[PDB]
């Protein structure tokens, strides 16, 4: 199935003075492979998954050297963003920056991305196309026709279509032993009484990898969003993930419903009940 | 990546056409044009971006391959103010400008009248000491340097009078030795048969 | 100033067995600016040996991380989180419920 | 715009020099190069952001820093053993977009400082036998035993600065080119009328502009010391 | 890996 390679950025001001913290994660498919942190000892770019480690010193050091630049452009764009808007020196605030491309079954490009955050909301982002930008106010129409008139997203697509898929390629062959692993849910079900006319049902998924599942609940016809209550899927912390889809339903009729699981590592689609 | 320019070097006369090359094994999102005369800051001309595009400035086209790979630079009715270094460069991934090596120009002027001769020039503020001047030749005659380590021979230049609407080539010989005579001065390079040596 | 409040949950990494070594987590989600507290604890006592993962972030621009410890359950021992934040008045408690 | 100083710049070997570079056209990307004569570019660091650097091509021998977005100086150490060249510098709006050059500065180093020397001047007057040949007269100017070649030639009638009729040397020429600090001979002419020549109320003037030693450097020898000056000849009209 | 060329806002 389909593939892809994310990064990740943050930049944080403090009142002063003070000086501001940086931080870089990057990410094939769901599993987390390097980090960068200004506060922290090394000052290098360092490694978070087995497969990365066989690497070299020429790979180690490039990468080092690339994320200190970044981080020195989003200390500058801080004090940019503060003039723009208008705003003082004593303040904290925030901006993000997330970059990546999609591959399909055949390892092959699909789509690309890159876009900004500041304060919480959508600052600027690069359109599917890779031509056109989209800017949310007046000062990031400032931002546009400056990057317009030096040709920044022609340089950005070149990136994400070529050098950005082979990256991605060469990680997925190195790290085969578990990144080409797709691991089936481990399913069953709960029952707790609340009242006497009504009672919770939860339909557990559990150790199943990559992240991406459906859980949906039906009676007799199709889908209901009736106290349907779901919760975001959670990281297990070795590999894996965890989800539940919980109803309440009227006691007595506690037969009539059904719980589906569609994940890729199944080879059939899973429907299951209570049983008395 | 890499850029590679052809000819290295061209040498070629008042009012002809010309085009110059930049290739590569892959593609460029930006390339710019300069232009140098030596001792100086390069000056920009150009850039493109667009796959098929054609810019103009003065008397100079430039044109940008379909698929990004290369670039020409074509000069129409080229003047002795066309003479000069001409680099191409390209947007490099690491955060840089990718340079080519360079197509050395010379645009030499046409001499309607060629009038060969080797003169000889007398110091103003002085006894003794002088100065032979090999002056009118046509613009393909060679100039050769010498096989003393005594004797000491430009290269040539070109001179423009404006206003008179004339243009001539030049060398200079002189030595300290004491034999030396204009008449045997450029004895090592080809010169015209039919040279003018004054009685 | 857009800012959201953390989604808070409390759950072990594999089913609980008594006696059996185990991992306990809190996962906190969804919120905004970065900055936030959070503390795992035992009958109603700060855990000191807790471990968390590398900030990251949601499409939507939210944060998320995950907090953990080894541990081994048993039938008296009660376990929760606490979580502070910018957009919470006081700390917040969290249970363990054992079923989830 | 963008700026070096000086033009011309002259050391001994050993002494660390550092060269200027200024701009006030608001980018943030800086550029250093190298080039040796008749040569190309040759990249020796970079800089894509203010507080952050990075290796060119040719980096050994060499420093930079940019704690400032208007200025990028340059330090040539005791480098390698090849610091004399032409150095330019550049920069752009973003790194990897188009670039704009400063005028560059010449830096020579030297063996000794008892090597530097300035030019002598003379002009040759136009003889008769091309005069009476084309009607036309070609005074020569010499400028000779000059080290190093950081030298401007101009030539000047009746009080005037010309450029219509003249051509200088592009390069100079090694008087004993077996020796590596070999001072330089270079030469211009000036092509006029023979009515122009022949009044004798015309003035005509060959100036050399060199740049020597400095009120910095000592001079503990018997000859005058080489310090940046002028240096002339004339001459005027003669009937017939 | 990441992008070799950097940029202002």
């Amino acid at each position: 199935g389909s593939h892809s390679m994310r990064y990740f950025f943050t930049s944080v001001s403090r009142p002063g003075r003070g000086e501001p913290r940086f931080i870089a994660v990057g990410y094939v498919d769901d599993t987390q492979f390097v980090r960068f942190d200004s506060d922290a000892a090394s000052q290098r770019m360092e490694p978070r998954a087995p497969w990365i480690e066989q690497e070299g010193p020429e790979y180690w050091d490039g990468e080092t050297r690339k994320v200190k630049a970044h981080s020195q452009t989003h200390r500058v764009d801080l004090g940019t963003l503060r003039g723009y808007y208008n705003q003082s020196e004593a303040g904290s605030h925030t901006v993000q920056r997330m970059y990546g491309c999609d591959v399909g079954s055949d390892w092959r490009f699909l789509r690309g991305y890159h876009q900004y955050a500041y304060d919480g909301k959508d600052y600027i982002a690069l359109k599917e196309d890779l031509r056109s930008w989209t800017a949310a106010d007046m000062a990031a129409q400032t931002t546009k026709h400056k990057w317009e008139a030096a040709h920044v997203a022609e340089q950005l697509r070149a990136y994400l279509e070529g050098t950005c898929v082979e990256w991605l390629r060469r990680y997925l062959e190195n790290g085969k032993e578990t990144l080409q692993r797709t691991d089936a849910p481990k399913t069953h079900m709960t029952h707790h009484a609340v009242s006497d006319h009504e009672a919770t049902l939860r339909c557990w998924a559990l150790s199943f990898y990559p992240a991406e599942i459906t859980l949906t609940w039906q009676r007799d016809g199709e889908d209901q969003t009736q106290d349907t209550e779901l919760v975001e899927t959670r990281p297990a912390g070795d590999g894996t993930f965890q989800k539940w889809a919980a109803v309440v339903v009227p006691s007595g009729q506690e037969q009539r419903y059904t719980c589906h699981v569609q994940h890729e590592g199944l080879p059939k689609p899973l429907t299951l009940r209570w049983e008395p | 990546q890499l850029l590679e320019q052809s000819p290295q070097f061209l040498s070629i006369q008042e009012g002809e056409n010309l085009t110059v090359y930049c290739n590569s094994s892959s593609v460029f999102s930006s390339l710019q044009w300069y232009r140098q005369e030596p001792g100086e800051g390069p000056v920009l001309l150009v850039t493109v971006v667009t796959g098929g595009e054609v810019k103009k400035l003065k008397r100079l086209t430039f044109q940008f391959g379909d698929a990004r790979k290369d670039s020409s630079l074509h000069i129409t009715a080229a003047q002795p103010g066309d003479t000069g270094l001409y680099l191409c460069a390209g947007a490099g991934s690491q955060g840089n400008l990718i340079f080519g090596k360079g197509t050395k120009l010379s645009v030499k002027p046409n001499i309607q009248n060629p009038d060969p001769a080797v003169y000889q020039l007398r110091d103003s503020k002085s006894s003794d000491k002088s100065v032979c001047l090999f002056t009118d030749f046509d613009s393909q005659t060679n100039v050769s340097q010498s096989k003393d380590s005594d004797v000491y021979i430009t290269d040539k230049t070109v001179l423009d009078m404006r206003s008179m609407d004339f243009k001539s080539n030049s060398a200079v010989a002189w030595s300290n030795k004491s034999d030396f005579a204009c008449a045997n001065a450029f004895n090592n390079s080809i010169i015209p048969e039919d040279t003018f040596f004054p009685s | 100033m857009i800012q959201r409040t953390p989604k808070i949950q409390v759950y072990s990494r594999h089913p609980a067995e008594n006696g059996k070594s185990n991992f306990l987590n809190c996962y906190v989600s969804g919120f905004h600016p970065s900055d936030i507290e959070v503390d795992l604890l035992k009958n109603g006592e700060r855990i000191e040996k807790v471990e968390h993962s590398d900030l990251s972030f949601s499409k939507d621009w939210s944060f998320y991380l995950l907090y953990y410890t080894e541990f081994t359950p048993t039938e008296k021992d009660e376990y929760a989180c606490r979580v502070n934040h910018v957009t919470l008045s006081q700390p917040k408690i969290v249970k363990w419920d054992r079923d989830m | 715009g963008i700026t070096q100083s000086p033009k011309y710049l002259f050391r001994k070997e050993g002494q660390n020099v550092t060269l200027s570079c200024e701009q006030n056209l608001n980018h943030d990307a800086m550029y250093w190069y190298r080039q040796d004569p008749g040569q190309g570019l040759r990249l020796i660091y970079y800089s894509q952001i203010v507080n952050d650097f990075q290796k060119g091509d040719i980096a050994e021998g060499y420093s930079v820093s940019r704690e400032k977005k208007e200025s990028f100086p340059l330090t040539v150490t005791s480098a390698q053993k090849n610091p004399t060249a032409f150095y330019l510098c550049a920069s752009s709006s973003r790194a990897s977009y188009e670039q704009y050059f400063g005028p560059g500065t010449r830096l020579t180093v030297t063996e000794d400082l008892k090597n530097v020397f300035p030019p002598e001047v003379a002009v040759f007057e136009p003889s008769e036998a091309e005069i009476s040949h084309t009607q036309k007269a070609t005074l020569v100017c010499l400028a000779t035993g000059f080290y190093p070649d950081h030298v401007e030639l101009s030539w000047w009638v009746n009080g005037k600065e010309v450029h219509s009729g003249v051509s200088t040397d592009p390069q100079p020429l090694k008087e004993q080119p077996a020796l590596n600090d070999s001072r330089y001979s270079l030469s211009s002419r000036l092509r006029v009328s023979a009515t122009f020549w022949q009044n004798p109320r015309n003035h005509f003037r060959c100036q050399v502009q060199f740049y020597g030693l400095s009120e910095n450097d000592e001079w503990t020898q018997d000859r005058a010391k080489p310090v940046t000056q002028i240096v002339s000849a004339e001459a005027w009209g003669r009937a017939d | 890996g990441i992008l070799g060329f950097v940029f202002t806002l």
